[PDB]
């Protein structure tokens, strides 16, 4: 903040060696996931034993889902549902139910309600997204339809992430029914009432669940983005099975046994990565943390500076010296000593002396 | 001859300084373990948040780490602050 | 680095707070400034770096162990090597080195314990 | 279901079971570091409740045991007697239950709504006219209904020998089920002369992890009978099994500090929670 | 505040008390530093 | 148990942050023997 310096050394703009090239690898695994599949089925499970499917080892495109945009919500949690592809998930689960559409508010983390307090309860910490949309046409019909049911009452609340398939006529307190079901004592199962004529603020919605979890173990719900050749020994952005980190690949020394899939140091910071498809291991650095010092002589004195970078090893920075303290250039170093007018660390003083540098 | 054999013998002579060494290092260290805490946010690695979270939703993730690390920095800073001033008082006692 | 790491949109987010970055990095800048002056007030209170006379007469007194050993490197002397003995840019945290390096400050310890004597 | 007779009623036997089965928590690999981590484990000098699945006279005992979050199993086998594992919540066939062989293929496995009768096992028969062991009985269920997993896991050998002997191997498994997963570890040991559980520290390395969400109550163990000419020659009293012993301990949550070794084995590991002097060193 | 309030919208609220309550702790132990080292040096001279 | 109190619930959000908890013990530790050094520097001069 002033137009005229004093002799010495300053510090000033730390640098850091960019990355010269960004490698994805994922696991080699082409079998598209089937959402496709799920998502279309001729009967979905009632909300009182709601049905869950596993999806595991396979592609899954979400473009698709998002990119269709024939479902009237999709709301998403911790999760965006543009950047969804980018992301890599493993232990996929879908849920399938249809409820009323003025309950499917209900059906989120952190609300109440009769079923989602009573039959399926998310946790608070779900990262997953919500899908729901209309079949109408699907739950119309000449006779109707009453397979689909939702429990009235029940003791206590049902836990989350679990269901209850069991039936027992409903109590309270005293007078208990053994069956009697009549003032009092009720049944477990309510049914529905869609309907063609009913009208459309409460006809049906087909709701879907999707809900992942990540960073645990390696895992196969990987988008459809494409690897790349590895490349070694130059500062590069990469990113493994949904894993991303920055910094130096080398061959790395240390054994991997078949069960680990990462290493790490004191700090509990990434060290060793394995690429999944070259079952290699390797060792993962910073490129370089760079203080950049200015010396300069003074503004009065002279319009030369000298620039030295602790960190660098004089190859890293993209004349030249090497002194302990740092790769040192714009100086050039004399044999014999002198008194130090200005410290650089390491036992090392420049001046300016004089024709001038 | 005698102190040669207490220097080689037992550390407690040398004890005071390896204080020093050993409460720095455990000043740095605390501060590395800092990064991993999620301080309120979905998830700890900064780039995690990032990638998997919308602009507006990744801010405040983004916000909680931040304010959760510049704290930790703040103790470390104050802390060498007074551990500084400690040496410093030492250095002066000592150079007289 | 620390605060916000890598990513520039982190970056931008710290900038708001303002002088905090700048605040903490001349504090520390500023600490080892003060731990770099103290060595030198410690160490460098002679001009002239004395050196010991060839000739052992010290009238008795054996000073072999406190003054430097010719035969092993650094010229520390062997009741300093038992001391040095004794004591025992990783994420965008770098130790700079000391002003003075060991080897320079045994040779002004040698100095002022040889212009003692002499 | 078919029946066994002539069983010996006993209080069980109880031995302390010491630093064994710590089982590498996850997967990260890390070199010379002290790590803290709040896994279950078996509690050190924790009390093992020891089986006999020996003749001895008239002796031969397998029942159900209760299962809690340390399913810690401890068979100690020669001629390869213990084989297959039950699990469920009730073994009704109508709750989702999980069940496995150890043939000389794979440790086969399998989540399906099985119906088990009250006394499975594996037979094998020492026949005249060649000499090899072939299963006889395999009615261990009825049938499956609903099957939402199936599995096969990696080949192995085993050796099959019809003879008597001290075990001559080890065997160690820690089931657990947390977070909608089932899991295992193992490991072999080469311990030997040693009926209590050997001095040392062993750690298991996990073996296979399957996605499930079965709920199970309790487990139980499959012997091999080993029927012979002499033997009467019925499923309800036609047998002379031989040694077995099988051991039993659970698991509670508890932190372990475990040492980690320059190529990263688990060498050495202290319990904080079990000792006055234990806790000093997770705080130190 | 507990009692009041379930766990989903009791975070936020007994995140608030933490996060004040923490810098209590540190402005406190701040402080003890500070005494005590003006104690440490204040101490020494009394030694002398 | 200043910040958390004595519920559980609150324990959990604690361990979130770090080991600020633990890191404020220790400081107050090397303080309280800091106290003990001083009074022994002070009075402790003589052998007996
Ligand atoms: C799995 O099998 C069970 C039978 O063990 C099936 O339960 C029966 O299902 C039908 C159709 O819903 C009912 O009419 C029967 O009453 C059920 N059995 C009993 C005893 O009540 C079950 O449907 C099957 N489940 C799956 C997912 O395939
Ligand atoms: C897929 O990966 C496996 C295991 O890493 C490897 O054997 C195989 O050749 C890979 N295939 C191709 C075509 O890249
Ligand atoms: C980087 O490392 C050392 C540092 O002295 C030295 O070999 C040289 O400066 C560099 N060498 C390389 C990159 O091979
Ligand atoms: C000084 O001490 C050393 C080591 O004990 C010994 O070798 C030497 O003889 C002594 N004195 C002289 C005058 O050499
Ligand atoms: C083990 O169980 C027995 C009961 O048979 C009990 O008396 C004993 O205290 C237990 N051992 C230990 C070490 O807790
Ligand atoms: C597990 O099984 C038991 C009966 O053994 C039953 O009471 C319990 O609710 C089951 N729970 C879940 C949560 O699957
Ligand atoms: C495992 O460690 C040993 C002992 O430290 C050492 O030889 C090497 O690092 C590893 N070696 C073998 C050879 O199993």
């Amino acid at each position: 903040k002033s137009f005229t310096v004093e002799k010495g050394i300053y510090q000033t703009s730390n640098f850091r060696v960019q990355p010269t090239e960004s490698i994805v690898r994922f696991p080699n695994i082409t079998n598209l996931c089937p959402f496709g599949e799920v998502f279309n089925a001729t009967r979905f499970a009632s909300v009182y034993a709601w049905n869950r499917k596993r999806i595991s080892n396979c592609v899954a495109d979400y473009s698709v889902l998002y990119n269709s945009a024939s479902f009237s919500t999709f709301k998403c949690y911790g999760v965006s549902p543009t950047k969804l592809n980018d992301l890599c998930f493993t232990n996929v689960y879908a849920d399938s139910f249809v409820i009323r559409g003025d309950e499917v508010r209900q059906i989120a983390p952190g609300q109440t309600g009769k079923i989602a307090d009573y039959n399926y309860k998310l946790p608070d910490d779900f990262t997953g997204c919500v899908i729901a949309w209309n079949s109408n046409n699907l739950d119309s019909k000449v006779g109707g339809n009453y397979n689909y049911l939702y429990r009235l009452f029940r003791k206590s609340n049902l836990k989350p992430f679990e269901r209850d398939i069991s039936t027992e006529i409903y109590q309270a307190g005293s007078t208990p029914c053994n069956g009697v079901e009549g003032f009092n004592c009720y049944f477990p199962l309510q049914s529905y009432g869609f309907q063609p004529t009913n009208g459309v603020g409460y006809q049906p919605y087909r709701v879907v669940v999707l809900s992942f979890e990540l960073l645990h173990a390696p895992a196969t719900v990987c988008g459809p983005k494409k690897s790349t050749n590895l490349v070694k020994n130059k500062c590069v952005n990469f990113n493994f099975n949904g894993l991303t980190g920055t910094g130096v690949l080398t061959e790395s020394n240390k054994k991997f046994l078949p069960f680990q899939q990462f290493g790490r140091d004191i700090a509990d910071t990434t060290d060793a990565v394995r690429d999944p498809q070259t079952l290699e291991i390797l060792d993962i650095t910073p490129c370089s943390f760079g203080g950049v010092s200015v010396i300069t002589p003074g503004t009065n004195t002279s319009n030369q500076v000298a620039v030295l970078y602790q960190g660098v090893n004089c190859t890293e920075v993209p004349n030249v010296f090497q002194t302990r303290a740092g790769c040192l250039i714009g100086a050039e170093h004399v044999n014999n000593s002198y008194e130090c007018d200005i410290p650089i660390g390491a036992g090392i003083c420049a001046s300016y002396q004089t024709s001038q540098s | 001859g005698k102190i040669q054999d207490s220097l080689s013998s037992t550390a407690s002579a040398l004890g005071k300084l390896q204080d020093v060494v050993n409460q720095n290092a455990q000043a740095l260290n605390t501060l590395v373990k800092q990064l991993s805490s999620n301080f309120g946010a979905i998830s700890s690695v900064l780039n995690d948040i990032l990638s998997r979270l919308d602009p507006p939703e990744a801010e405040v993730q983004i916000d909680r780490l931040i304010t959760g690390r510049l704290q930790s920095l703040q103790t470390y800073v104050t802390q060498q602050l007074i551990r500084a001033a400690e040496i410093r008082a030492s250095a002066n006692l000592a150079a007289t | 680095m620390y605060i916000c790491g890598d990513s520039t949109e982190c970056s931008n987010l710290l900038l708001q707070y303002g002088s905090f970055c700048t605040q903490l990095n001349r504090a520390l800048t500023g600490i080892a400034v003060e731990q770099d002056k103290n060595t030198q007030e410690v160490f460098a209170q002679v001009k002239q770096i004395y050196k010991t006379p060839p000739i052992k007469d010290f009238g008795g007194f054996n000073f072999s162990q406190i003054l430097p050993d010719p035969s092993k490197p650094s010229k520390r002397s062997f009741i300093e090597d038992l001391l040095f003995n004794k004591v025992t840019k990783f994420n965008g945290l770098t130790v700079l080195p000391p002003l003075l390096t060991d080897e320079m400050i045994a040779q002004y310890t040698s100095a002022l314990l040889a212009g003692t004597i002499t | 279901c078919v029946n066994l007779t002539t069983r010996t009623q006993l209080p069980p036997a109880y031995t302390n079971s010491f630093t064994r089965g710590v089982y590498y928590p996850d997967k990260v690999f890390r070199s010379s570091v002290l790590h803290s981590t709040q896994d279950l484990f078996l509690p050190f000098f924790s009390n093992v409740t020891w089986f006999h699945a020996i003749h001895v006279t008239k002796r031969f005992d397998n029942p159900v045991l209760p299962f809690n979050d340390g399913v810690y199993f401890a068979s100690t086998e020669k001629s390869n007697i213990i084989r297959g594992w039950i699990f469920g919540t009730t073994l009704d066939s109508k709750t989702q239950s999980l069940l496995i062989v150890n043939n000389a293929t794979n440790v086969v496995i399998k989540v399906c709504e099985f119906q088990f009768c009250n006394d499975p096992f594996l037979g094998v028969y020492y026949h005249k006219n060649n000499k090899s062991w072939m299963e006889s009985e395999f009615r261990v269920y009825s049938s499956a209904n609903n099957c939402t997993f199936e599995y096969v896991s990696q080949p192995f050998l085993m050796d099959l020998e019809g003879k008597q002997g001290n075990f001559k191997n080890l065997r160690e498994f820690v089931f657990k089920n947390i977070d909608g997963y089932f899991k295992i570890y193992s490991k072999h040991t080469p311990i030997n002369l040693v009926r209590d559980l050997p001095q040392g520290f062993s750690v298991l390395e996990p073996l296979v992890d399957l996605p499930i969400g079965i709920n199970i109550t309790r487990f139980q163990t499959l012997l091999a009978l080993h029927r012979s000419y002499l033997t009467p020659g019925d499923s309800s009293s036609g047998w002379t099994a031989g040694a077995a012993a099988y051991y039993v301990g659970y698991l509670q949550p508890r932190t372990f500090l475990l040492k980690y070794n320059e190529n990263g084995t688990i060498t050495d590991a202290v319990d904080c929670a079990l000792d006055p002097l234990s806790e000093t060193k997770c705080t130190l």
